[PDB]
RNA sequence: ACGGCUUUUCCGGAGUGUAAAAAGCUCCGGGAAUAAGGGCUGGGCAAGGCCGGUGGCAGCCGCCGCGGUAAUACCGGCGGCCC
RNA sequence: GCCCGCCGCCUGGGGAGUACGGCCGCAAGGCUGAAACUUAAAGGAAUUGGCGGGGGAGCACUACAAGGGGUGGAGCGUGCGGU
């Protein structure tokens, strides 16, 4: 339900790299090696192909970022119906 | 090589004989790259 | 001292001895604490020491050296047991050391105090330091050694007024025996309290194993048992 | 093994040689005499140093602890090297900004190294723009030059 | 809280001191007046089983270890300990 | 074990018997041998349990063997997951 606020933007998980590292495709047509904060790492399980919010790192904000929130099925369905995001971004 | 009989114990490590073989393989390569 | 006289009288009447030495003490054939040593008797009744050395029951003459709890493993969990190490003495010439076990702390303490009385010994005191030649029984009369487990202890005579230069366990044990000044040297693992205490106890016992001449008794002021001014 | 040797009255030379030979197996003695710490110390034997802050970072705690520790990268003025320094206190990282100058010192762990659940960090910040950081964290003082 | 006392120290003077000064020292007048901080508080290691915040976050931690909504261990109040 | 001699070797775990230099060997290799950095244990002997595709002794139709009757396929009664 919460939306990106600032430099944050959506993203689609592509492949997990191990040791809490994911490979997320963002809305600006860039692939980023993203790091999962440990606070939500322990309680929220993330799997390839999900809509998430990613904030790029302050330095070298082109290939690194942090994942802050995961969108459930109802939230992504509501977003698709509202029209803030399209279907081809999710499906690739 | 020098003997370290503490290395032959198997708890928490691989077999010493094969570590020795790996080291010797790695030393041949450095020797051959030196003469070139 | 006055209270302990009537305490000893009270214990003496309502006691039914079970052994030979107990029978001798009850009958009045043995009257002093020194008469039960150096002849091979067995000591199995704690009332003997109560009648003959009543002041080992004073609160100030007893010491709880340590308390530990140990575990035995079972398919239904861990079973806990207590071990208590204790010592007693009369602050004059006699001392004892004991260990007790139990399901709870109080039982263990009671048994440890009980076994310490059965392990009583008498020692020798005097003055043998190069820089104090005063002939008064405030230290050990000569260098002695003892050992237990990995612990080795050497006790060295010291000048009057120096204090007990030794770890705390040794301090308590030597204080209960009536010794005021000593130097020491140790080897091994002193953090194992049981072995440390036993090593000091053995070193004290070994004062009886050193051969001496009548001249030496006069020179070092050697006193056996009670000082008796 | 037999009796310790040599014990002879006229064998002083060999005895002194033996003790000198086996003293080099002592790591404390070898590092002092060869001056190994002096050759690699970025602080050059000083107890404190002055540097410039390059960026802020966060470091994860060692297992089994959980949390993030706030640190900075510092470039030393005396020799140009870059080290990492921890910022102690609750909310202390707010009083640091990029391009500030700081005074750093050792963190006080075993053998003059790191401590606790943050290995890899050997220093901590003491002053910021010539004002004590402990004061700023408690209050009682305000950071100058805005 | 009442009643009394003293003036090292503090304020204002005379002498002595000093190459000249300043300190110091002997007297005189006024008056309890002018004067306490730093660290620690789970064990090692002396000292709280109290209250309010935070909730594996923020933080502490020489070492061992605390913190996961009922924290004697973090932040603050009130107590207490060492110098 | 108690004593009288001489020589060799060791000084927490790893990095490492490695890198660099030297000598020896046709070659394969041998002898000599650091540091930056990393880490709070690594290592020994013995104890109580639990486990073994280790041994022995015993036991059970919620085990087998010898048997009697079935459930699993259809429609329906009822409980559960999912939607
Ligand atoms: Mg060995
Ligand atoms: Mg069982
Ligand atoms: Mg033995
Ligand atoms: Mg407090
Ligand atoms: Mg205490
Ligand atoms: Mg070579
Ligand atoms: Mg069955
Ligand atoms: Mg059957
Ligand atoms: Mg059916
Ligand atoms: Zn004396």
């Amino acid at each position: 339900v919460p939306l990106p606020e600032g430099n944050q933007l959506f993203g689609v998980v592509e492949q997990a790299l191990g040791a809490g590292w994911m490979d997320v495709r963002c809305e600006d047509g860039k692939i980023r090696r993203c790091r999962i904060p440990g606070k939500l790492r322990r309680r929220v399980w993330i799997r390839v192909g999900d809509l998430v919010i990613v904030q790029p790192w302050p330095v070298q904000s082109d290939k690194r970022g942090d994942i802050v929130y995961r969108y459930t099925q109802t939230q992504v369905d509501w977003l698709l119906r509202k029209g803030k995001i399209t279907q081809e971004f999710l499906t690739g | 090589m020098k003997r370290r009989p503490r290395k032959w114990k198997k708890k928490g490590r691989m077999r010493w004989k094969w570590i020795k073989k790996r080291i010797r393989r790695l030393k041949r390569q450095r020797k051959k790259e030196r003469g070139l | 001292s006055q209270e302990w006289k009537e305490y000893a009288k009270r214990v003496l009447d309502e006691w039914q001895p079970k052994t030979k030495l107990g029978m001798l003490v009850k009958e009045g054939q043995i009257t002093d604490i020194h008469e039960i040593f150096r002849k091979g008797y067995q000591i199995k009744e704690p009332e003997i020491i109560d009648v003959l050395l009543p002041e080992v029951n004073a609160r100030e003459n007893q010491e709880i050296l340590d308390i530990a709890l140990t575990v035995r493993m079972t398919d239904s969990g861990r079973r806990v047991r207590f071990r208590v190490l204790a010592a007693v003495g009369n602050r004059d010439g006699y001392v004892g050391l004991g260990i007790g076990h139990g399901r709870e702390v109080g039982i263990a303490i009671r048994k440890a105090i009980n076994y310490a009385k059965l392990n009583i010994i008498e020692i020798k005191r005097g003055c043998g330091s190069w820089e104090c030649r005063c002939r008064r029984p405030h230290s050990v009369p000569f260098t002695v050694e003892g050992k237990e487990g990995s612990v080795r202890v050497k006790l060295i005579p010291g000048p009057r007024g120096l204090g007990l230069v030794i770890g705390d366990v040794g301090k308590k044990i030597l204080r209960l025996a009536g010794i005021q000044d000593v130097w020491s040297q140790t080897l091994g693992e002193t953090r194992t309290t049981v072995n440390f205490a036993k090593a000091v106890f053995n070193a004290l016992y070994n004062t009886n194993k050193v051969v001496v001449t009548p001249e030496m008794i006069e020179r070092y002021g050697i006193v056996v048992g009670r000082a008796m001014p | 093994p037999g009796k310790k040797a040599p014990n002879g009255e006229f064998a002083g030379r060999k005895l002194k040689l033996k003790r000198k030979k086996f003293r080099w197996s002592d790591i404390r003695y070898k590092r002092r005499v060869l001056r190994l710490k002096e050759k690699s110390d970025p602080l050059e034997g000083a107890p404190q140093a002055r540097g410039i802050v390059l960026e802020k970072i966060a470091v994860e705690a060692k297992q089994p602890n959980s949390g993030m520790r706030k640190a900075v990268r510092v470039q030393l003025i005396k020799n140009g090297k870059v080290v990492t320094a921890f910022c102690p206190g609750d909310g202390a990282i707010k009083f640091i900004d990029e391009h500030d100058e700081v005074i750093i010192e050792g963190i006080g762990g075993p053998k003059g190294g790191s401590m606790g659940d943050i290995p890899g960090i050997r220093y901590k910040v003491v002053k910021v723009n010539r004002v004590s950081l402990k004061e700023l964290v408690k209050g009682r003082k305000e950071k100058p030059r805005r």
